[PDB]
């Protein structure tokens, strides 16, 4: 499928323990608080945008 | 400063669409929400010009 | 707060908590690799005792490792919903707006 | 307008995930409960671009003064046995040739699960998780020194 | 001859055991998808020693 | 090293995670019951919203 961290995870070699997997376990991780630092970001502006509407 | 201070909080909704998968959606729907957003802004700004204009 | 905190506050816990029993899992695999390998052969009851531990490490690994799988696979999905959702409130908000503005606008004209 | 029609395909949308992401762990303790393997990977003896072709897991000792033993991930391709150093970077050669090694079953030594590959340049000791897989690694080593 | 008799007992009882544990498991699962409720803890009004208790 | 160690080192891992979990979801249910409460009955759509996540 076309999801962002489906298509860098390795559902196949999820039993298997491949250094491919552990790459991916790995790699996958770096979107994750990729991810979270954007969505705090977005909460800071979020204050920002209240603090000067006000 | 409330045009910048908009004008930055929408360049951070879309940073999370570009992270995402590019799918229909996403791609097009979601990109149409914020570009309106930014054509409100420059709107907005016009009338800023004009009050200006008029004091 | 109705999206976006309830998202960071919450919808990282679950993945983060299968994320540290999977590393201590594979702390235990190293281990239960490592003695099953150091054993000598002569010393049979012994090793058939470190390789059970070891076919405990395998298995619950892969028990944790599935758990991972199912919880990076909810998250894929969530993220596009849940700021889609909150983009909606934004203009939402907005044509609501307008539209009080400019449902006096005869009166005011 | 737009709001409104795509809002409402966004709460059906997460029910079906709701569905979804259910139904997967529902099959995944059933999984767990059922058909969960303790048994170890087992690589594969199977015909590529130029043959045979193998790549696993195994142990082996470094090159300090202790020779303190390490798990690395070995391929065996091309009548060759290479060692991979890390993820997605060149890879090191272990025995330069197969067809001009030899493989010990070592029945005498102390350490469980042993073989030796000894080749005319270079040898190297390895150790394997399971009698299954020290049989497997010792007649793939076998079929390459027939090449 | 204690020791080997109890021990016998001992492997039975304990894979008794993880059948069991794995029962209880297996039933809260079921629990958790099927009957796990969403709804406030609802109190009783009903006759004791001297009438209705809540 | 087989029983007493492996038994402190392990038998306690998987009840005090769930421990730290049940008790994040007491802090989870008291604020939940918290802004159950604290909403005004005229605020309906927000109150609604509030007792679904309770």
């Amino acid at each position: 499928p076309l999801g962002s961290m489906t298509v860098k995870l390795d559902f196949e070699e999820c039993l298997k323990d491949s250094p491919r997997f552990r790459a991916s376990i790995e790699l996958v991780e770096a979107e994750v608080s990729e991810l979270e630092t954007r969505l705090e970001k977005l909460l800071k502006l979020g204050t920002g945008l209240l603090e000067s509407g006000r | 400063h409330y045009l910048a201070a908009s004008r930055a909080f929408v360049v951070g909704i879309c940073d999370l669409a570009r992270l995402g998968p590019p799918e229909p959606m996403m791609a097009e729907c979601l990109e149409k929400f914020t570009v309106s957003l930014n054509h409100k802004l420059d709107s907005h700004a016009e009338l800023l010009d004009a009050t200006q204009h008029t004091l | 707060q109705q999206q976006i905190q309830t998202l960071v506050k919450e919808g990282l816990r679950g993945f983060r908590e299968a994320r540290r029993d999977f590393w201590r899992g594979a702390e235990s695999l190293e281990a239960a690799l490592t003695h099953n390998a150091e054993v000598p052969r002569r010393r049979a009851q012994e090793a058939e005792e470190a390789g059970a531990a070891l076919r405990t490490a395998r298995a619950g690994y892969r028990g944790r490792a599935l758990d991972y799988a199912l919880q990076i696979n909810v998250i894929e999905d969530k993220r596009k919903f849940d700021i889609m959702e909150f983009v909606l409130r934004l203009v939402e908000a907005q044509a609501t707006h307008f539209q009080q503005g400019h449902e006096e606008l005869s009166r005011l004209s | 307008q737009y709001r409104k029609e795509l809002g409402a395909q966004l709460h059906q949308l997460v029910l079906n995930s709701a569905r979804e992401k259910r139904d997967m762990e529902q099959r995944h303790v059933l999984l767990k409960q059922k058909e969960l393997g303790g048994e170890e990977p087992e690589p594969s003896l199977r015909e590529g671009p130029g043959g045979l072709v193998m790549e696993g897991h195994l142990f082996k000792r470094a090159s300090n003064a202790f020779k303190t033993w390490s798990r690395r991930w070995f391929t065996i391709q091309s009548n060759q046995l290479v060692y991979q150093k890390k993820y997605k970077d060149p890879v090191t050669v272990v025995v330069d040739d197969l067809r001009l090694c030899t493989v010990k079953l070592c029945p005498d030594s102390e350490r469980r699960f042993c073989f030796e590959v000894v080749s005319t340049s270079k040898s190297c000791l390895l150790q394997a998780d399971s009698e299954r897989l020290l049989q497997l690694w010792v007649s793939a080593v076998q079929s390459s020194i027939a090449s």
